[PDB]
């Protein structure tokens, strides 16, 4: 049975013709090739230098899910049935209150909205809409809670967001042991595969302190990976030399694609290095085709 | 903004960066930098209290107000002592405190994050020194084939707010390479620990990429200049 | 343009000759290693299709006559990274009957029902029993494919390569005719870093398996600049152990094929 | 003197060296050398019984006389079982024995000497091989700095009477450095593990320095030429 | 260039081998670091330091200007070592007519293992060693230098000992109850040919690094890196330590220099280039 | 405390006027510089190869002491005396039966030996004793101290043959603490009764890690290094001395640490200057 086809936030893919959902950023979906994340998969957005661009993506995911549930609650003059419930594995309780608000400034619609960083989403999400799971509890207990929460919401779209995976201030050294982290990721992958008709997964990690073995293990475990690299000194200085006349035409760094969705699962080599750029604007975060000046 | 101004501001501790790291080798120690720090703090007139932690120090410094011999005394009571000597949990009109630790090489890796979280507070800032040449012990107990936890240096470099690297400047006829070999085989040459040394400064910007610079510092004239 | 070619493994021009099954007490191993960007779905599918239908019709564009097969011939597939449905969906595009292949699930509920509150010996014995029960009922013609077993080393703590070989791999190989190992060689390909001694318990398994093998297949991307005309390059080379056959003249032929993947189609050609 | 005669004599088990060590890698295994050994021994009436110990292989060789699966039983049972298949301290001069170990990379280091202190006998010749790439297991010995025991390879080389090293002869258009860097990336080229290969032989004597000789062996025609 | 004339020994700015200012104050502990190889034992260094502290001035190597004592006749020295015995020090000192009441010797070699190490834990043995040392200092008041030679051997004696443990319970507690301390150690571990022991035996080198860091002056004796004739024995280098001098005179400083010494039968010289 | 004043085996050193004892080979006593090894000291001899040459040196060392003991004829109450008791720290008790016999200013201080001959009569338990190296260090130290205390004024000769052999020493003793403590205790004992006890030992370095090597080298008083030649050197020497079958040197001798000369602050290194040869009647060392 899965998710009811009356749901608004899910659209069949062009190629696979399978259920797909957007991430809240149109450029991110466009890069993925499916213009969305097909249900039953995952994605990893690793980061270089201490910079913290990924929190924007995590908040965009959570806000898109919350907004879908909110329009479902509204259901203006019809029965839209855009139900969505979001589960976040973290301990930053303020995260729920940091979701950006909608953008109200000056084909298939209602799929992906437009968000504003400066604004704030209101009212605050209710407890039934959003739950948090402590990342310090034992692996078995966490898996049990995730399974129960999945079971309780029988007919709701589920997004599992793991913000800032493997942060030293966020996890004890015991959790850094290979067995614990790898087993947790394996269990999460199993749970995603089981209810493949309703659940999607998103996560991010900073690779500055991660040993290469754990990095390759995580890359193998997930379904897709995107690498973000900020620019260097001479790059930024030379760009500002000839682009400071237009202060709205300077990016922040490059985007690298290593593992794609099912495209690469069947045996396609699609690794593109240094051919895309990302720019974080005052209200929006965009991705465009990189071009060397 | 001229980098000299930023260096003077951070040296005066007018900035609100909570954690500061200093890395040194045997070619150039660090206590001169602490002398510069306290001289700058007194010059500004903001005589913040200073707390010293004793690990590899026997002679009590002049400027320090509280002395803590943590060598013979365990970690939990050490944290209790630091907390007790620290100001209140919350006081809007409380004077800022200064915490100096001689060496960070005596704390096990599985405690650094907890210790840093517990000692941290908006009232006080901590400066610390880590010895690059000293290598910790990893054969005391061996967990599963690899524990995957990062080393000490990488951990502090990740969790710090400003990175200070101290290097020696050679005035003789010896190249850097031969100096390094002599130090490695422990045949100490002449012309080390001079009063004029080189500094590498790294500041973590609030939003995104950090900024790094190089400088030449003399401890007699207290005149910091920028090397191109 | 280039000329289409046909896959070949051994001197008798047969990819998976059937006499391996008629001979009694002669166990053999295959080692398929690949990188993370060259996923071997087509290789496994073509191998199963050759075993059951008697020819790799997917790749050789039906350029050869059919070889007798499909008489009760069976296959067993287990994996630690894809559970049950991925194999079923991949297979149900070549009309393979559902009564000839059996898929074991080692992805769903594995950690909860296997690892927590169980010692390592119990884990290995139970997995071996699960494999044995499946292999028992089809003893005549059954190749056993297993993909990424070394992942176990991560889930179990205190588990060593020698222990894994002693308690899991060798007993399984002793009760099988053709055992095929699918592995990922990401470990050896970390740029500007060495893991020779920094991570050795993982490479030990790969080296030991290659030693105990008789034929090796390598899936790699292009070392030179990118060429959209081809995906990677498949190398077929001699293994490390003699073939447990009776035809003394049967020898493996080493070669390479430039292979390009498309919308569910692989093109093979030298260059 | 002709080293070929010495090589033929040592291969034919004419000597009295009670331990033979082979060195291998993933480029060239060492079972071909074992086949050469048994062929030479059989071709000159030295049809000694052969005892095989299994750690890796599961297909029993035809020439093998006793097959024991050591992958399961522990040390004391294994050594007792091996001893029960040997003469007991009063070996008759009727015939010799030849115990073969498929791989030594699996016995804990500390027991090696004790193992060699038991199975050794005047009527035996332990022929064993060591994989140069398979690094030892650190779970056995405590990694503390107090432990100053030498590594497995050096201990075995010091305690062995004759050392045999196997190397692969290159034929294609590649070089040794290219082959090594390809192997480190696990991109196996073609032409490796062929039938013609180099050799290194070290013989040690109780009256002078050991000696080294390098041969080229063709496993098909049984030709041993001098490099 | 090529001065065969022997030169006197000078360490600090005031042209004195060992000033007395390190004694007429409280809380002014200091540490000398002497490093030698197995080729060049620093016997004459120890003898010269002891005679300078007790008699009043170096004589074996200097011009013998014949100055008076820096302090009272009570001026005392304490010598202990984990590598040598009592008679060694006694015979070495009696060659210079050193009074028997002006020095004391602690024996850390005779029956050490059979009566100290066996059937005892680490804390107990470290405490006993510290108590035995502290007894000598509590015997007599200040102007009592303490010399300990090769203390790092405990790392190879006690099972599972660490540099951090040794410094935090033996070296620093003893330095806190002393005025001037001297650490004499062998640095052959750094000169093993073509073998970077820093990555393997890092625990040993950690002790040397930490001791040098806490030092205020370093004296190193080394054989000539480039081989020459029998006209010289070795080279002595004087370098500033890694810690400031605990002194009130802000004008004081340590002079950095190098000398070459040649040693013949029970007598060594000291000259410039 | 003390020994016989007119002991036939003890003579004052030339360069130090100290009691001295010969090691069995006059060449070693010459290379030492003190006309023998002075009492209260020790010597360590290495060999960087798989062969064995130090064994005959230890055999000579024990044989000289047993011969000095052997001057006890039934015409006893001689003015001379050579009271000597030998302690060997090993397990191969057959070594005692392999001691070479006699070949045929101060007199009888040093004897010449022949390797081929044996020593009839064989030594008895009351003179040569054995201690098993497979016991806890405390037990070994207790046994050695008991033996030393029991003998009143007999000159004790202590020799350790084939130190650190894997087939001879269990891996447990390979821990740094155990072996280093054993050497430290033996040094303490030999420095306690410095007027009588002498210590000798030999080792092979091809299986010893450099750290343990430098520690053991530091623990001893004098180190001698033996290095045989390679194939090319052997062939060149054979070609040169084709007509001289007595001038083929097996290897070099390296001097790194000496007796008291070194400990008082002298330079005594000499690399590639002396060549040795295992002659049928003498371990002959000469200029290279």
């Amino acid at each position: 049975m899965g998710l009811d086809s009356s749901h608004v936030g899910v659209r069949p893919s062009p190629a696979t013709s399978q259920p797909t959902t957007s991430t809240g950023s149109a450029d991110l979906d466009s890069i993925l090739g499916h213009m969305g994340l097909p249900l039953g998969n995952s994605v990893l957005v690793e980061e270089q230098s201490t910079t913290e661009f990924h929190s924007i993506l995590g908040k965009l995911f959570a806000a898109q899910g919350i907004v879908h549930n909110r329009i479902s609650d509204s259901s203006a003059d019809k029965t839209r049935n855009g139900d969505t419930h979001v589960i976040v594995l973290s301990l930053n309780q303020m995260f729920a209150k940091e979701l950006p608000g909608i953008y109200k400034g000056s084909e298939y619609k209602d799929y992906n909205h437009q968000f504003d960083i400066t604004t704030r989403l209101m009212p605050a999400p209710i407890a039934s809409e959003l739950t948090f799971i402590a990342p310090t509890q034992p692996v078995s207990t966490i898996l049990s809670q995730i399974e129960q929460t999945i079971k309780r919401n029988d007919k709701k779209l589920i997004r599992i967001v793991i913000p800032s995976l493997l942060h030293p201030a966020m996890y004890p050294p015991k959790m850094f042991e290979s067995s614990e982290i790898i087993g947790l990721m394996h269990g999460v992958r199993s749970l995603v595969k089981k209810y493949y008709e309703r659940v999607v997964l998103f996560a991010s990690i900073s690779i500055d302190i991660i040993t290469p073995p754990l990095l390759v293990l995580l890359r193998n475990m997930f379904d897709s990976v995107i690498n973000l690299e900020p620019f260097n000194q001479e790059m930024t200085e030379f760009l500002e030399r000839v682009y400071k006349s237009q202060p709205g035409k300077i990016q922040h760094g490059l985007v690298h694609i290593l593992k794609l969705p099912v495209f690469t699962d069947r045996g396609e080599m699609r690794v593109l290095k240094s051919e895309w750029a990302f720019k974080n604007g005052r209200k929006k975060f965009e991705i465009e085709q990189w071009g060397i000046p | 903004h001229n980098p000299v101004i930023l260096l003077k501001r951070i040296l005066s501790l007018t900035e609100s960066s909570p954690f500061i790291l200093c890395l040194d080798s045997i070619a150039q120690t660090s206590y001169k930098l602490i002398q510069e720090f306290v001289h700058q703090s007194k010059s500004k007139g903001n005589e913040y209290p200073i707390v010293y932690i004793s690990f590899e120090t026997v002679n009590k410094p002049s400027y320090c107000t509280q002395f803590i011999d943590a060598t013979q005394m365990d970690f939990v009571h050490l944290v209790k002592q630091i907390i007790s000597y620290l100001p209140a949990a919350t006081a809007t009109q409380a004077k800022k405190h200064m915490v100096i630790i001689d060496s960070l090489n005596y704390i096990s890796t599985e405690y650094i994050t907890r210790f840093l979280s517990e000692i941290a507070s908006p009232h006080c800032t901590m400066v610390a020194t880590y010895h690059k040449d000293i290598k910790d012990e990893n054969r005391t107990v061996i967990p599963d084939w690899n524990n995957n936890y990062p080393d000490k240096l990488t951990l502090l470099q990740f969790m710090a707010t400003t990175i200070v690297d101290i290097d020696v400047v050679l005035t003789g006829t010896l190249d850097t390479e031969e100096v390094s070999e002599l130090l490695n085989e422990f045949r100490i040459p002449r012309g080390l620990n001079n009063d004029i040394f080189q500094l590498r400064l790294v500041n973590k910007r609030k939003s995104g990429r950090s900024l790094e610079y190089d400088f030449i510092v003399n401890s007699n004239t207290h005149e910091y200049e920028l090397l191109s | 343009s280039v000329q289409r070619q046909d896959l070949v493994l051994f001197s008798d021009q047969s990819v998976l000759p059937a006499h391996f099954f008629q001979d009694s007490n002669s166990h053999n191993l295959f080692f398929i290693t690949h990188q993370s960007c060259t996923q071997p779905l087509w290789m496994i599918n073509a191998l199963v299709e050759t075993h059951v239908l008697g020819s790799p019709s997917s790749l050789n564009e039906s350029s050869s006559s059919m070889l007798p097969s499909s008489t009760r011939s069976h296959a067993v597939l287990a994996s630690f990274i894809h559970e049950q449905n991925y194999f079923t969906n991949s297979l149900n595009k070549l009309k393979i009957p559902s009564n000839n292949y059996n898929v074991l699930d080692f992805l769903s509920d594995f950690i909860v029902n296997n690892i927590h509150n169980k010692p390592r010996d119990k884990i290995l014995s139970d997995v071996l029993a699960k494999f044995s029960a499946a292999i028992q009922n089809n003893p005549t013609d059954t190749i056993v494919i297993i993909e990424q077993p070394e992942l176990l080393l991560s889930l179990v703590s205190g588990l060593t390569c020698s222990e894994l070989n002693n308690k899991f791999i060798t007993p399984l190989l002793r009760q099988c005719k053709v055992l095929i190992i699918v592995s990922n060689s990401d470990i050896f390909n970390i740029d500007e870093y060495d893991a020779s001694v920094h991570s050795s318990n993982l490479q030990n398994f790969y080296k030991s398996s290659f030693i105990k093998s008789m034929i090796n297949l390598n899936l790699n991307p292009l070392k030179t600049g990118f060429a959209k005309d081809v995906t990677g390059s498949l190398h077929v080379c001699r293994g490390g152990a003699p073939i447990a056959t009776s035809n003394t003249s049967l020898h493996v032929v080493e070669n390479e094929y430039l292979y390009l993947n498309e919308k569910e189609s692989t093109k093979l050609f030298y260059r």
